[PDB]
């Protein structure tokens, strides 16, 4: 049966400014069957409080879902979301960046 | 302008695991504003968008029976089409539909839609005339030939030109301070070398709405689609969207390119350029 | 507001 693979993106709901509270985000989409792990991590290490959007999707049928957690960022910890579907043989690791 | 509300049904088997889990969501254009899920504990229709907490409990146990209704269906028919693929029992499966209607800048109904899907592929749907159905498939036509015969068509042509534009038209007063409005795209442009010899000129649209978006470079005012990297438009998280295109240009070519942008919230679309 | 489904497929 048909599997199609999660496009993911993680970013900042506002423009990140050190210091200041922010929302952390990965989203997920593009993907079917819809049984996806999604983990938000900080210096590596798995973040507590991620929630995430109700589950729908697209025209196509591909599913989508924003998981999202509180965060203020500084010039020195590292964000990256980490993403297991059926179409991935190992995890997907994105690293954050402030100009994605 | 134009509008739309739409229903999302989404149903995944879990043999040996308990029944299906079944996720609901409802949309007013771009905003969802209701949710159901099967393994949340309140087992009821749940507000999402501020302006429909308004409704009162006659609204939301009507549609947390209709919800649940609609759950039912789905566990039916998950059984239904196993059964029709001949598939076997140890297998995680999912039903997805789809229903809602457009109107147009005058309010009036516009189209209507009424659409299954078996794992990820069409299984039936209603034709754009609300009178016919397109079947996917040998199993499908079985369905059809049902449906026919039931006169499901007429029921769904009656909600889909009736009811569901005159609950759409509805939602769109009641919230009309979050539906009716458009958030214009913020821009900036971002430059970064990537060698002694290229830099990335990126181009940002964030915190609009709806989340329709035309973001392109030009180069020399010729189009730069195939050389440029666009991301898919993402949500924000607080109602708005969020999309950005890059250009890796060869430095001291950065007047050459310029950003255009179009959106519903400008006054005009944005031309924009780095130095 | 949600349509009164009846029908299965």
């Amino acid at each position: 049966m048909i599997q199609r693979t999660p496009k993911i993106q993680v970013y900042s709901r506002h423009p990140a400014e050190n210091g200041k509270s922010n929302f952390l985000n990965c989203y997920v989409s593009g993907f079917h069957p819809s049984d996806i792990e999604v983990d938000l991590l900080k210096n590596g290490e798995r973040i507590e409080k991620v929630e995430h959007s109700d589950l729908s999707f697209s025209k196509d049928w591909s599913f989508y879902l924003l998981y999202y957690t509180e965060f203020t960022p500084t010039e020195k910890d590292e964000y990256a979301c980490r993403v297991n579907h059926v179409t991935l043989s190992q995890p997907k690791i994105v690293k954050w960046d402030r100009d994605m | 302008g134009s509008h739309s509300m739409r229903y999302f049904f989404t149903s995944v088997s879990r043999p040996g695991r308990g029944e299906p889990r079944f996720i609901a969501v409802g949309y007013v254009d771009d905003t969802q504003f209701v949710r159901f899920d099967s393994d949340a504990a309140s087992q009821r229709m749940e507000p999402r968008a501020p302006w429909i907490e308004q409704e009162g409990p006659e609204y939301w146990d009507g549609e947390t029976r209709k919800v649940k209704a609609h759950s039912q269906t789905h566990r039916v028919d998950l059984g239904t089409l196993r059964g029709y693929y001949n598939q076997s029992e140890a297998g995680s499966h999912t039903v997805q539909r789809m229903y809602g209607c457009d109107v147009g800048s005058d309010w009036r109904f516009l189209r209507g839609y009424h659409q299954y899907a078996y794992d990820g592929k069409d299984y039936i749907a209603l034709k754009e005339d609300l009178r016919s159905w397109t079947a996917a498939d040998m199993a499908a036509q079985t369905t059809k030939h049902k449906w026919e015969a039931a006169h499901v068509a007429e029921q769904l042509r009656a909600y889909l030109e009736g009811t569901c534009v005159e609950w759409l038209r509805r939602y769109l007063e009641n919230g009309k301070e979050t539906l009716q409005r458009t958030d214009a795209p913020k821009t900036h442009m971002t430059h970064h070398a990537v060698s002694d010899h290229e830099a990335t000129l990126r181009c940002w649209a964030l915190s609009f709405y709806p989340a329709e978006i035309t973001l392109t470079w030009q180069r020399d005012g010729e189009d730069q689609t195939q050389d440029t990297e666009l991301v898919e438009t993402r949500p924000a998280g607080d109602g708005t969207f969020q999309k950005w295109a890059a250009v890796v240009v060869p430095s001291g070519q950065e007047q050459r390119y310029t950003c255009h942008v179009q959106h519903e919230g400008l006054p005009k679309p944005l031309t924009l350029r780095w130095e | 507001s949600l349509f009164n489904t009846v029908a299965t497929l």
